[PDB]
């Protein structure tokens, strides 16, 4: 039920991704589940998360491309 | 000594278990732990 | 006398103390909006 309350608070930041983004909180547990059920506890596992997601919107700046340079409303257009 | 003697030994060491919990959800040696806060605290002297 | 708010959307990190008293409910806001009103004086109504 967790998941599911994920589109209301999405739509209201975002309000878009319910048709697609929306899907990558699904495979996240995928993987997840095969690390806690040997060694590892979930801390160091969600530590390790947090570390990576600390970067990871730095590692997205880096290919990050911002809307500058274009003809006309093709941006516009392709975001449509 | 008395009767009281070997009772607050047990209770001296009930507390124990607190740092021992915290061990294991950290993935860390009882013993290892325990061995070493004998040593430390004749040396590593309370706030350490 | 501290006063927790609850606000729907945003982030943990975006939580800082407010310098005025904050209300969970508001105005029916049917047809009017008085809304931001300088130099104005806060009084309370227990009659209905």
């Amino acid at each position: 039920k967790i998941l599911v309350e994920l589109a209301q608070q999405q739509d209201r930041e975002i309000g878009d991704g319910t048709t697609s983004v929306v899907i990558i909180a699904s495979e996240l547990l995928k993987r997840a589940n095969e690390l806690v059920k040997n060694k590892i506890h979930p801390t160091t596992i969600i530590t390790g998360f947090r570390v990576a997601l600390r970067e990871a919107i730095r590692f997205i700046n880096e290919v990050l491309s911002t809307s500058v340079d274009t003809l006309g409303k093709e941006t516009l257009i392709n975001i449509a | 000594e008395g009767v009281q003697a070997f009772i607050w030994q047990e209770f001296a060491s009930a507390l124990e278990v607190i740092p021992t919990t915290l061990a294991e959800n950290a993935g860390l040696n009882s013993i290892k732990v325990v061995t070493e806060l004998r040593s430390k605290h004749e040396n590593g002297e309370l706030n350490d | 006398d501290i006063r927790l708010v609850k606000k729907v959307g945003g982030t943990i990190d975006d939580t800082e103390m407010i310098d005025g008293v904050v209300l969970t409910q508001t105005a029916i806001k049917s047809a009017g909006g008085p809304t931001r009103k300088e130099k104005a004086k806060i009084g309370l109504i227990q009659f209905q």
